[PDB]
DNA sequence: TCAGGATGTATATATCTGACACGTGCCTGGAGACTAGGGAGTAATCCCCTTGGCGGTTAAAACGCGGGGGACAGCGCGTACGTGCGTTTAAGCGGTGCTAGAGCTGTCTACGACCAATTGAGCGGCCTCGGCACCGGGATTCTCGA
DNA sequence: TCGAGAATCCCGGTGCCGAGGCCGCTCAATTGGTCGTAGACAGCTCTAGCACCGCTTAAACGCACGTACGCGCTGTCCCCCGCGTTTTAACCGCCAAGGGGATTACTCCCTAGTCTCCAGGCACGTGTCAGATATATACATCCTGA
C-alpha cells in the first residue's frame, strides 16, 4: 500500500527541459532505478570511500570523489560545475 | 517561523530531505553531512536533465511527444562517455540500434 | 678532560691483536727503531720524508697496530705502501700474507709499480671478464699469492674467497670512499670474518658532515670501537662564540689532536717538495639579468614561495635561464642557437670578457661543472664565439680519458678550455699543462680543493693557479657559499692537524697555530656587479700581460663592445608560468 | 487447480522464433547445431538465475516468487534490469 | 524471388529497426514453470516477473549472437558453428 | 605501529591440518588477504540481504543465505554442515 | 566466574569475538546477531583447512616442506569450483601453469 | 643541437622485443606478428592511464601525495582487479 | 656443418622454461619511468613506494599474460597460429574496455 | 539499361487505451532548541622518498642474415540450410469460477545494546637454526639428422 | 625404417636469512548485571495467481528444391624463428640535502539525539485527449532478363 518513488520530481524536470514532450510509466520507473541505482553506486562507494580514512562523518567531499570516481570522461567536469554551483548557492542563504 | 524546503534554496527538483534520511537510514556510514545530500540532488538534476534532454532529443528526432525505452537505448547508446559508464548494465526493452557490418552487406 | 682516562682504557683492549694475532709510553714500550731502507728495494730512493714515513709506519709496527696515511695526493703512496710491503717480507721474515685494495682506475699504476719496486713478489689481479677473473680464482686456491690486487666493486663478489681463506696484514687504498657507515663495503668487513693488521689509508681527510667518527674514530682501532659511541654526544658539540668555539674548546680540540698523534699522518707538499712556488685564489661577484631579475625569485613564488627546491627552481636556474626546456619555447620559440642567448644569464656573462682576453694572452683554462645539463648548453654557445676546446665526461667509458690527453697536452694544439666534471677523473688525470681553472658554481664538500685544485698545484705546472669563483647578489647560492666553504672549514683545524700531527716542531701547535685561529675574525667581515676593469687588473700575471690588455682595451673599448646585459621584454614576466604553474 | 502434462519441455523453444531471435543480434548464417547449444547455454544460466531466486524466496520465508528477487538476483549476477522495481 | 541472402539483410533491418518484443511468452512461461517444479513446488509467478527474465535472457543472448557473429566474421567464416559459440560462453566464464 | 592479521590462527589451523607442513610470510598475507576478502563478499552481501527484508539485525540466517548465495557448487552443503554444526555445538553449551 | 573464551566452546581457532565486534564497527548493520560470528568462525576454519589443505597437498607434490604462492594458484586453479570463484579475481606471483594447444605442438 | 631532451627513445617503448617476447612466451602464444608490439603497448597504456587515474583519485581525495599500495589494492579491488598478498 | 634447431623448438622449451618458473619477467625501472612518466600528466609530484610499483606491474603484468593466452586460444580457433592486430582487439572488445 | 512484381508511406477517420491533471485525506520533513562526541589545526619526530651525479658489471636489447613454413588467395565440388508451399496446431484471448498465502496489523517477550569490572590472548621485540637458494659435473633424456 | 650432437635433473655438497619459537607487555576479548526493543507468533483480510474452456488464428513443422558456401586441395612467396654478432642501460653501490607519511594531546566545534509543531507529496477518484489498428495509394527499391 505504502510506496515511495521520485515521479512528479522526474515529472518538473520533464517541465523544464521539454515541456511539449511526455513521460510514460514504464519510462518514469525505468528512470526511477536508474536514479536509484545511480546513487547506489554513489554512496555505496562513499561509504567504504570514507572507511579507508576511518572517517566516520561523511561530507561533501566524500561524494565529490565518490562520483567524480564514478563516472570517468568529462562528463565530471560538469558535474562539478552544477554540483559544487549548488552547494555555493546553497551555503550562499 | 515559516517553513521553507531547503531544496527550493537552491532551485532544485530532487528533495534534500529525502534523499538525506535515504542515506542516513541506508546505513552507508554511521554519519551524515550537511550538503552532501544537497550535492546528490545537485548530480541527480544533472544526470536526470541530461539523459532526459536525449530522450527529448530523440523523441523528437523520431517524431513522437511521449518518450520510448527505445529512443532511451539510442540516447544513451549515441552519447560516448554516457554509454561508457552504461556499456556494462543492460536494459529492459530497449534493443539493439540498426547497425551493418563492412563486408556484411553485398556490393 | 675525558681523552684522559682513555690512556687506562687501552691496556685492557691493546693486547687483542697482539696476544690474540700516556699514550706514548704504552705505544712506546718496545723499542725497535730502523731507519735505513731495506736493502732489496730497487728502483729508486726515499726521500727524507719517505724515509721518516717508513720509520713511522715502523713506529706503528711497534705495537703491530693499525695506522692512517692522510698526506696529499702526489707524493708518491704507492712508493709508501710497496715500501712496507718488501720492508716486513725481509726483516721479520713473515714473508705474508699480503692483500691490497685499490680502485681500478688506479689500478694501473698499482699494477704498473710491481716490476720497479718489488720484481720478486707473485701478483694476483681480478679484472674483466669472470672467465679471466676466474684463472687466477683457481690458482690461488692452491696456496699461490703474496700481494694480490682487488677493487671495491668485487668485494662482495670476491666473498668466496675471503670467507673460507685467512688473512694477515691487509692494505686498501681510497679510504674516504669507505665514508659511508651502513655501506655494504664496510657491513662486508665484519662479514669478512677478520686478520692480523690493517692498514686503512685515505687520500683526503674527513670531508661534509661533522669529523669523521665511523671509521678512524671507531672500527680502526681496539680501543676504539665502543668508547666514543657513548662519548659521540660530546664531541661532537665542540666543532655561546668566544665562550665555547674559542676559549674552553680550544684544549678540548687540542685533546682531539693529542689522542690521534700516533694515528694520522698527514704532510703537504709545500712543506717537503715545495716545487710549487704559490697559488693565487680570487672571487667574482656578479649579478642578475633578464630571467635572473625578481623574475628569477618571482619563479619561486609560483613552485613553493615540483619539489626539491635547491635543486629545481635554484641551483638549476641560478646558472643557466631556461631548465628541462619546456619554458625555452617561451622566450625563444625557434630554439634555434642565435646571438647573444647565453648571455642572459647573470653567473655566464663574466666569461664574455675573460675568453677573448686569454685568447690573445696565451692562456688555457680548466673548467669544473655541476649540472650535467650545463655541460651540453655551454659546449653548443661556444660554437659560436668559435674558439677551440675539447670535452669529456663521465660517459667516456675509460677510453678516450687517457686518449684524449695526449691531444690536450700538445703544446701546439690551440684549444684552451677543458671540459671536466668534479667527480669525473677520479684526481688521477694527470694534466700539468693548463694554469687557469674556473669554476661556475661552489661544491659542498672540500673535495673542490682536494680535486681540482690537485689539478694545478700537482708538478709539472710552475705557473701561478688562478680560480675564478662565480657568485651572484642576493641569490641562494649565496648562503651556501659560506655553508659550504666557511662553515665547513673547519676542516682547517685539521689540514693544520697534519702540520703539528708530523714530526710537528714544538712552535707549530701553538705560535703559528693561532694564526689559523685569526682567521675567524675575517668572516665576519666579510658577512658584512662590480666591475669589468676591476677583474682586468687581477686576472693579468705580469706588466706586459697589463700593457697588452690596454691594448685589448682601446680596441674594444671605441664600439660599443646592445648592451652588457639584457633585462626582462615586459611581457615574458606574466605570460611564462601562468600556463604551467 | 487442476494438473496439465505435456511433452517437448525442453526444446519447446522453437527454430522460427529463436532463429529471428538471433537475427536480432544481427547474425547472419546460422547453421542447424546453433539451436541445441542455444539451449544448453540458456540452460545452464536458468539454473544460475532460477537457483538465485529460488534462494531469494527461500530466505524470505514466502512460497511466492517475485519480480524483485529476479531483479536482485540478475543485480549481484552482474546486469541490472530496470522499471520493475529495486 | 530475390538474391539469397538479401531477403535476410533486409529481415536483420526490420528487427533491429523495431523494439518489440520476439520470443513468444507463453512457451517462455511453461518453460519456466516445467524448469522451475524441479526445484520447488508451487511457484508462483507474476506476468512482470516473466517479462524481466524474458527480456534479459533475451537481449542478452542477443548480445551472445552479436560475439559469437564476431568471432565469425573473425573467423574469415560467415557460417556460426557449436565452436564459435562455446568460445564465445568459454570467454564470457560461464563454464 | 598497530596493525591486526589472523596469523598464527591460520599458523594453528596448519598445525592441525598438516603438521609437517609449512608456510611464508607473503602465503600468510595472501591468505590473510583472502579470509579478509571472502569476508568481506559474505558480510557485504548480508548487509543488502537483510536490507531487503527490512531486518533491522542480521542473524545466523542472514549468514546462511549469504555465503550459501555467494559460492555456487556443492561446497556449499559442507558449508551448511559444518557451520550448522558448530552452530549446534555453540548453542548445545 | 571463570573467563573461557567462546570461541573454544565451538572447538575452531578463528576467533569468535574479534570478527563480532569487527562486524559491529564495521556499519554492515545496524545491529548484529549472537550465532552469526560463530557461523563465520565455522566457514572461515572450514575454507582456510581446505584451500590450505589443497596448498598442502600441492607442496608434499612438488616435496617441499613450506609452501609457496605458485603452490598456491596451482591448487586453486587445479579445483574446479575453488578456481570457477576465483576465476574473476587475480593473484599475486602466482602466475600460470603449464598448458600446451592442441595443434599449437608438431607431430 | 643535441641538447635538446627531446631527440630520444620515447618512454612508452621501455618495454622492449624481448621483453614483451617472453612475457608473450610466458602467456602461451607462439608466432606474433609486428603489430602486436605497437598495439599491445597501446592497451598498456590507455589501462594503466585509468589505473593511474583511479589512484590518483583516491591519493588525492586523502590530501596526501603519497600513493600507497593499499591504494592500488582499493582501486583494482573496485575494478575487481583485486590483487592479495598486500591489503 | 653448424648446429641448429627446427623452427619452434626453441619456441617451446623457452613456453616451458617461463611457464615453469614464477618469477618477474618484465623490468622494473622501465616501468617505474613509466607509472612516474604517466602520473605526471595528472598531478605533481606522486610519491610511490615500491610496493606498490610490484602491486600494479604483477597485476597488469598477470592480467596482460591472460591477454595474450585469450588472444592464442582466439588465433587457434581461427586456424592461423600468427597473432594478427584483430583477435587482440577482438579480444579487448569481448573482454567489455572499450 | 526498364517491364513486372515484393516491401514502405501519409492522407481521412474513427476508435480502444493509457497519460495527464484537478481536486481530497494523511504521513511527514523541517525549523527552532539544546546536549554530546568526531574531528581539525596546531607541533614535534623518525624513517623512507625524491632531486641533481659518479663508478663499474654484465645478461639482456638491438641489428644482420639464412631459410622454414604458413598466410593467403585461387579453384573445384558435395552438401544444406535458405526460400517457398501446404498442413496442422498449439499460442493466444476473453470469459468462468477456485483458492494459498502476501500483506497488514496486534500483542507478549527472548534478546542484543550498554556500562562497569576482570584478565588471559595475542601483538611487538630477541634468537637460533634447519629448509631453501646456489654452484658444480655427470647420468641421462631429448632432438635432429644422415 | 634408426644412430649422431645439445639440455636438463640428480645428487653432493655448501652459505644464508627468514620461520618458528620464546618472552615481555598491554588491551581488546570476556563476564556480570541492567534495560529498552524489534521480532516471532496470531489473527484477519482479500487478491492476484491457477486451472478449465470454448473460440480464433498467425505460427510452427514437414516437404520440395535449389544455388551459395564452406571444406578440402593447391601453389606462391614473404615474414618471423633462429643463428650469429655488437652494444648497452638496468642493477647495484655510493654522495649530499631536503622534504613528506604517522603518534601523541588538546581544546574548540558541528551535526546526531530528541522534543515540539506544521505543510507537502502521494494514494485515490476523474474525464479528456495523445497514440495504435484498421485502409487506400503514387512513390521507393531489389530481381531477371536484354
Amino acid at each position: 500500500t505504502r510506496k515511495e518513488s521520485y515521479a512528479i520530481y522526474v515529472y518538473k524536470v520533464l517541465k523544464q527541459v521539454h515541456p511539449d514532450t511526455g513521460i510514460s510509466s514504464k519510462a518514469m520507473s525505468i528512470m526511477n532505478s536508474f536514479v536509484n541505482d545511480v546513487f547506489e553506486r554513489i554512496a555505496g562507494e562513499a561509504s567504504r570511500l570514507a572507511h579507508y580514512n576511518k572517517r566516520s562523518t561523511i561530507t561533501s567531499r566524500e561524494i565529490q570523489t565518490a562520483v567524480r570516481l564514478l563516472l570517468p570522461g568529462e562528463l565530471a567536469k560538469h558535474a562539478v560545475s552544477e554540483g559544487t554551483k549548488a552547494v555555493t548557492k546553497y551555503t550562499s542563504a | 517561523a515559516k517553513a521553507k524546503t531547503r531544496s527550493s534554496r537552491a532551485g532544485l527538483q530532487f528533495p534534500v530531505g529525502r534523499v538525506h534520511r535515504l542515506l542516513r537510514k541506508g546505513n552507508y556510514a554511521e554519519r551524515v553531512g550537511a550538503g552532501a545530500p544537497v550535492y546528490l540532488a545537485a548530480v541527480l538534476e544533472y544526470l536526470t536533465a541530461e539523459i532526459l534532454e536525449l530522450a527529448g532529443n530523440a523523441a523528437r528526432d523520431n517524431k513522437k511527444t511521449r518518450i520510448i525505452p527505445r529512443h532511451l537505448q539510442l540516447a544513451v547508446r549515441n552519447d560516448e562517455e554516457l554509454n561508457k559508464l552504461l556499456g556494462r548494465v543492460t536494459i529492459a526493452q530497449g534493443g539493439v540500434l540498426p547497425n551493418i557490418q563492412s563486408v556484411l552487406l553485398p556490393k | 678532560l675525558l681523552d684522559q682516562t682513555k690512556d687506562t682504557r687501552i691496556t685492557h683492549l691493546l693486547r687483542q691483536t697482539n696476544a690474540f694475532l700516556d699514550y706514548y709510553n704504552v705505544a712506546h714500550r718496545i723499542k725497535e727503531d730502523i731507519k735505513k731502507q731495506p736493502s732489496i728495494l730497487v728502483g729508486g730512493t726515499l726521500k727524507d720524508y719517505q724515509i721518516k714515513g717508513l720509520q713511522w709506519m715502523v713506529s706503528l709496527f711497534n705495537n703491530h697496530l693499525n695506522g692512517i696515511l692522510a698526506d696529499e695526493m702526489g707524493l708518491g703512496k704507492t712508493i709508501q705502501t710497496i715500501s712496507l710491503l718488501t720492508y716486513l717480507y725481509e726483516m721479520k721474515n713473515i714473508r705474508g700474507p699480503y692483500l691490497v685494495i685499490v680502485p681500478l682506475s688506479t689500478l694501473s699504476n698499482w699494477s704498473s709499480e710491481f716490476a720497479k719496486w718489488a720484481p720478486t713478489l707473485r701478483t694476483i689481479s681480478f679484472k674483466g671478464s669472470p672467465n679471466e677473473r676466474k684463472a687466477k680464482q683457481a690458482k690461488i686456491r692452491a696456496g699461490e699469492f703474496d700481494v694480490v690486487l682487488t677493487t671495491f666493486e668485487y668485494i662482495i663478489k670476491e666473498r668466496a674467497l675471503l670467507s673460507k681463506v685467512k688473512w694477515v696484514h691487509m692494505i686498501i687504498d681510497e679510504g674516504h670512499r669507505m665514508k659511508n657507515a651502513q655501506s655494504k663495503l664496510s657491513l662486508t668487513l665484519n662479514t669478512h670474518y677478520h686478520a692480523d693488521y690493517r692498514l686503512i689509508l685515505t687520500g683526503t681527510p674527513l670531508q661534509n658532515n661533522l669529523p669523521e667518527l665511523w671509521a678512524l674514530l671507531n672500527f680502526v682501532l681496539p680501543k676504539i670501537f665502543n668508547s666514543v659511541k657513548s662519548f659521540d654526544e660530546w664531541f661532537n658539540t665542540p666543532f655561546d662564540k668566544i665562550e665555547l668555539s674559542e676559549e674552553e674548546t680550544l684544549l678540548v680540540i687540542r685533546r682531539l689532536h693529542k689522542v690521534l698523534r700516533p694515528f694520522l699522518l698527514r704532510r703537504l707538499k709545500k712543506d717537503v717538495e715545495k716545487e710549487l712556488p704559490d697559488k693565487v685564489e680570487k672571487v667574482v661577484k656578479c649579478k642578475m639579468s633578464a630571467l635572473q631579475q625578481i623574475m628569477y625569485q618571482q619563479m619561486l613564488k609560483y613552485r613553493r614561495l615540483g619539489f626539491n627546491n635547491q635543486i629545481m627552481q635554484l641551483k638549476k636556474i641560478c646558472n643557466h635561464p631556461f631548465v628541462f626546456e619546456e619554458v625555452e619555447d617561451q622566450i625563444n620559440p625557434t630554439r634555434e642557437t642565435n646571438d647573444d642567448i647565453w648571455r642572459v644569464a647573470g653567473k655566464f656573462e663574466l666569461l664574455d670578457r675573460i675568453l677573448p682576453k686569454l685568447k690573445a694572452t696565451g692562456h688555457r683554462v680548466l673548467i669544473f661543472f655541476q649540472m650535467t645539463q650545463i655541460m651540453d648548453i655551454m659546449e653548443d654557445f661556444l660554437r659560436y664565439i668559435n674558439i677551440k676546446y675539447l670535452r669529456l665526461d663521465g660517459h667516456t667509458k675509460s677510453d678516450e680519458r687517457s686518449e684524449l690527453l695526449r691531444l690536450f697536452n700538445a703544446p701546439d694544439s690551440e684549444y684552451l678550455c677543458f671540459i671536466l666534471s668534479t667527480r669525473a677523473g677520479g684526481l688521477g688525470l694527470n694534466l700539468q699543462t693548463a694554469d687557469t681553472v674556473i669554476i661556475f658554481d661552489t661544491d659542498w664538500n672540500p673535495h673542490q680543493d682536494l680535486q681540482a685544485q690537485d689539478r694545478a698545484h700537482r708538478i709539472g705546472q710552475k705557473n701561478e693557479v688562478r680560480i675564478l669563483r662565480l657568485i651572484t647578489t642576493n641569490s641562494v647560492e649565496e648562503v651556501i657559499l659560506e655553508r659550504a666553504y666557511k662553515k665547513l672549514d673547519i676542516d682547517g683545524k685539521v689540514i693544520q692537524a697534519g702540520k703539528f700531527d708530523n714530526k710537528s716542531t714544538s712552535e707549530e701547535q701553538e705560535a703559528l697555530l693561532r694564526s689559523l685561529l685569526d682567521a675567524e675574525e675575517e668572516r665576519r667581515k666579510k658577512r658584512e656587479e662590480l666591475k669589468d676593469s676591476e677583474i682586468n687588473e687581477i686576472l693579468a700575471r705580469n706588466d706586459e700581460e697589463m700593457a697588452v690588455l690596454t691594448r685589448m682595451d682601446e680596441d674594444r673599448s671605441k664600439k660599443e663592445e646592445k648592451s652588457r646585459l639584457l633585462e626582462k621584454k615586459r611581457e615574458e614576466s606574466e605570460s611564462a608560468a601562468v600556463y604551467n604553474g | 487447480r487442476h494438473r496439465k502434462v505435456l511433452r517437448d519441455n525442453i526444446q519447446g523453444i522453437t527454430k522460427p522464433a529463436i532463429r529471428r531471435l538471433a537475427r536480432r543480434g544481427g547474425v547472419k548464417r546460422i547453421s542447424g547445431l546453433i539451436y541445441e547449444e542455444t539451449r544448453g547455454v540458456l540452460k545452464v544460466f536458468l539454473e544460475n538465475v532460477i537457483r538465485d531466486a529460488v534462494t531469494y524466496t527461500e530466505h524470505a520465508k514466502r512460497k511466492t516468487v517475485t519480480a524483485m528477487d529476479v531483479v536482485y538476483a540478475l543485480k549481484r549476477q552482474g546486469r541490472t534490469l530496470y522499471g520493475f522495481g529495486g | 524471388r530475390y538474391r539469397p541472402g538479401t531477403v535476410a539483410l533486409r529481415e536483420i533491418r526490420r528487427y533491429q529497426k523495431s523494439t518489440e518484443l520476439l520470443i513468444r511468452k507463453l512457451p517462455f512461461q511453461r518453460l519456466v514453470r516445467e524448469i522451475a517444479q524441479d526445484f520447488k513446488t508451487d511457484l508462483r509467478f507474476q506476468s512482470s516477473a516473466v517479462m524481466a527474465l524474458q527480456e534479459a535472457s533475451e537481449a542478452y543472448l542477443v548480445a551472445l549472437f552479436e560475439d559469437t557473429n564476431l568471432c565469425a566474421i573473425h573467423a574469415k567464416r560467415v557460417t556460426i558453428m557449436p565452436k564459435d559459440i562455446q568460445l564465445a560462453r568459454r570467454i564470457r566464464g560461464e563454464r
